[PDB]
């Protein structure tokens, strides 16, 4: 569950929009920006930096 | 656009930039009349607690050249009045990936602001023909957008070839445009923008809408575009254009 929301690597997907998003990088325990295509993303995909930080606070690679 | 060059100022006066609130540029669109734009349906789908389908959330920039000069002379800012996503749009297969955007207030025609021509339903953009893709999207996949509007010359690919490159994924609504070599292609940030085709008297017609791809500019993964001709009537019915 944190597996999907925090440990999953970022997925741009196939659609060609440029949606600025945030993913959690569990190697550094820090939320970073990426660009989402618009389609079929995973759960490690957040609108706001603070939403990312919040959802993934205290999360480490298992 | 990967592998393109800088566009000349006002070379593509139908190219529009769509900005979502507090997010900057999301998608391209094309000007088709004083009141309407054509774009991709996938740009305007509600997601992660933001209403991308809500017309009030967007700003359109017409006659834009440089994303860092949004207040340059002749750039026209326009709010949206309505968003019509195609009824048959499929968010899993990307079928019917087309949308219509109503400007709140008519565009003012100028040398930088001018509509693109629409093709009749029976018109074919023949395989092998050179056409142009334009946009402020990434110049590499997983890369960064361009401030200056990019243009890239690509070629129409046979449907059978297209089907075979991307098995079980291509519908009659979709068209492969690019090169089997890759190198030149649209990319993230280009969605919803027009394919521009130089026709018999030099006037430019819209061949398609930037939709999707397997990365960008990769070998045997050309860009997939929504065809325009089969939507001519749907466009007329909904807009009067
Ligand atoms: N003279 C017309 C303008 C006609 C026009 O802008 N045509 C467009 C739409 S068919 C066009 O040729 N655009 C494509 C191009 O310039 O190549 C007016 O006063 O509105």
């Amino acid at each position: 569950q944190t597996e999907d929301y925090c440990l999953a690597s970022n997925k741009v997907g196939r659609c060609r929009g440029s949606f600025p998003r945030w993913y959690y990088d569990p190697t550094e325990q820090i939320c970073k920006s990426f660009v989402y295509g618009g389609c079929l993303g995973n759960k490690n995909n957040y609108l706001r930096e603070e939403e990312c930080i919040l959802a993934c606070r205290g999360v480490q690679g298992p | 656009v990967v592998g393109g060059t800088d566009a000349d100022e006002g070379e593509w006066p139908w190219q529009v930039s769509l900005h979502a609130l507090g997010q900057g540029h999301i998608c391209g669109a094309s000007l088709i009349s004083p009141n309407w734009l054509v774009s991709a349906a996938h740009c305007y789908i509600d997601d992660r607690g933001f209403r991308y389908s809500d017309p009030t959330q967007w700003t359109a920039f017409l006659g834009l050249h440089d994303q860092s000069q949004r207040s340059a002379p002749g750039v026209q800012e326009r709010r949206l009045k309505r968003i019509i996503s195609h009824p048959f749009f499929n968010d899993f297969t990307f079928d019917y990936d087309i949308a219509l955007l109503e400007l709140e207030k008519p565009a003012e025609y100028s040398s930088m602001v001018r509509p693109i021509c629409l093709p009749d339903a029976s018109h074919v953009f023949p395989a092998g023909k050179a056409i142009w893709v334009t946009g402020w999207g990434h110049t590499q996949y997983g890369g960064t957008g361009a401030l200056i509007l990019q243009k890239g010359e690509i070629r129409v690919i046979q449907q059978t070839t297209c089907e075979n490159l991307l098995p079980q994924q291509i519908t009659p609504r979709m068209m492969c445009v690019g090169f089997l070599s890759g190198g030149v292609d649209s990319c993230q940030g280009d969605s919803g923008g027009p394919l521009s085709s130089v026709e018999a008297d030099g006037r430019i017609f819209q061949a398609g809408v930037v939709s999707w791809g397997d990365g960008c500019a990769q070998r045997n993964k050309p860009g997939v575009y929504t065809r325009l001709p089969l939507f001519r009537d749907w466009i007329k019915e909904n807009t009067g254009v």
